[PDB]
């Protein structure tokens, strides 16, 4: 018994591109028929754009996608290797609830998490989720970034049933498919900030969007176990996990967390690393990439 | 040395943005809160920089008093930040404090500024304009500080600014808008 020479696992909640466009308030309602943003270059020669005079207002479009079973994996070399995670997978479902991810995925969908620079100097935000079937919505909600504060998890009264219905979601007890959008307030006459690539702003043709892998980072802010000091708040979840942002990189694998010893540990030998380690190891079972020899 | 309004804070980690990426914010949501808000008794200091390393925040320094600066701790401007800072209160300063110099000034670096003033002022062109112009005199003034990207472009401009020496003598009264002392004895506690 050893490693695994190819690994490749499935994503979960992926969004769509998240395109940028105006409006304005009390017309909030009727923003099926709503206008976008305009993207121009002005004196080098780099990108800059901004809102009209009419409007605080800046909106976010984007969809969800859970699949459910996602311990099963997808891509290996040793039989025997899916014979020693079977049980490991299987004992970390079955004697509790994925609640606890659940929570932390939906409050950075119900917080401002997915809003990261869209409230650098704002006054009052108001986010609204669809939870759509067909052709309609059914089971709507509109959420608030206010009052639950950006570094803890301090649940509420909205909370508990997203948190279970995603929790069906992701361990195959139903597909969900949610629609998260938002409406900003930013300034009348004030420059945005949309993506790039590896100046030029990301320009999708006649709009302005930012793609899968920030919001498919964002939702999934669940490393508060990150071993140096906790009072900081959460960042998001990776083996070898390095930020540019914060700069130090937490999790170093020259002492044991790091993802790819206690992943040997959890899953192979049968022997556990810590209850405070174990949606963080789902996590990065959610996340996926090739974890090779 | 007469006021005694010290107000401490600390800071508060994020990950969607870097020391640039919170301090233009804060060149955002510190200037027009002391320009359209205002406010000659409320500022700020810089008493624990650096000139290599290029400390640029590192704590809660400002400069209030009982009326002036007492709406710095029930103020909805400042809100925001709860996922990436905090701040305090003022407190009971001693009879024996210090004052630090800073200064909230514009340093000039144009090699070319000669000729776009000579433009409109003077008529010489790029052409002959290297016979007398300063060519190397408009030096620039590296310091560590946010990168506000105006209109020109969204890269991260240096935020330039001169330090100052420490005398144990204070003055009372009023400064330049960013706080930089334009006059007055800044505060470093």
């Amino acid at each position: 018994l050893s490693t695994a020479s190819v690994l490749a696992f499935e994503r979960k909640l992926d969004p769509s591109d998240a395109l940028m466009s105006a409006g304005a308030w009390a017309q909030r309602d009727a923003s099926q028929e709503w206008p976008a943003v305009t993207v121009r270059e002005k004196s080098q020669t780099v990108d800059v754009a901004n809102l009209p005079s009419d409007a605080d207002t800046l909106k976010v479009r984007f969809t969800l996608r859970v699949l459910g079973g996602a311990g099963t994996p997808s891509a290996c070399n040793d039989a025997a290797y899916r014979d020693k995670l079977l049980q490991t997978v299987a004992t970390y479902v079955n004697d509790q609830g994925f609640a606890e991810l659940a929570r932390r995925y939906a409050h950075n969908l119900a917080n401002a998490r997915f809003l990261w620079r869209n409230r650098v100097g704002a006054e009052a935000v108001e986010v609204r989720i669809n939870h759509i079937r067909q052709g309609e919505v059914a089971r709507a909600w509109r959420f608030d970034a206010l009052a639950i504060g950006l570094r803890d998890f301090k649940a509420d009264a909205e909370l508990d049933a997203l948190a279970e219905l995603i929790a069906s979601g992701l361990s195959g007890s139903g597909h969900v498919l949610l629609e998260v959008v938002a409406f900003a307030r930013i300034g009348d006459g004030q420059e945005v900030f949309p993506s790039q690539e590896l100046k030029t702003l990301y320009s999708v043709r006649d709009a302005a969007a930012i793609h899968s892998q920030k919001i498919g980072n964002a939702l999934r802010t669940i490393d508060t176990w990150y071993p140096d000091e906790d009072g900081l708040g959460p960042i998001a979840v990776e083996p070898y996990g390095s930020v540019t942002s914060q700069g130090k990189a937490y999790r170093q694998p020259k002492q044991k967390l790091d993802f790819y010893t206690l992943l040997d540990n959890w899953v192979l030998r049968d022997e556990a690393p810590a209850v405070e380690q174990q949606h963080y190891v789902i996590a990065n079972l959610i996340r996926g990439g090739v974890f090779g020899e | 040395m007469a006021m005694d309004h010290y107000l401490d804070i600390r800071l508060r980690p994020d990950p969607e943005f870097p020391p640039a990426q919170l301090m233009s914010v804060l060149f955002g949501k510190l200037h027009q809160a002391l320009v359209a808000q205002g406010g000659d008794r409320i500022g700020v200091s810089f008493p624990d920089l650096d000139e290599s390393r290029s400390r640029l925040g590192e704590r809660l320094r400002i400069h209030a008093s009982a009326d002036d600066l007492r709406a710095l701790l029930a103020r909805p401007w400042l809100e925001g930040l709860r996922d990436h800072l905090q701040f305090g209160e003022p407190a009971v300063v001693p009879h024996p404090t210090p004052y630090r110099q800073v200064s909230r000034v514009q340093a000039k670096s144009n090699p070319e500024r000669l000729r776009r003033r000579l433009m409109r002022r003077h008529d010489l062109s790029e052409e002959e304009a290297r016979k007398r112009i300063p060519d190397t005199v408009a030096r620039a003034l590296d310091l560590p500080f946010v990168t506000l990207r105006s209109q020109s472009t969204g890269q991260h401009f240096r935020l330039f600014i001169r330090h100052g020496p420490l005398q144990v003598t204070a003055e009372e009264g009023g400064f330049t808008c960013y706080g930089l002392s334009k006059g007055g004895f800044v505060p470093w506690f």
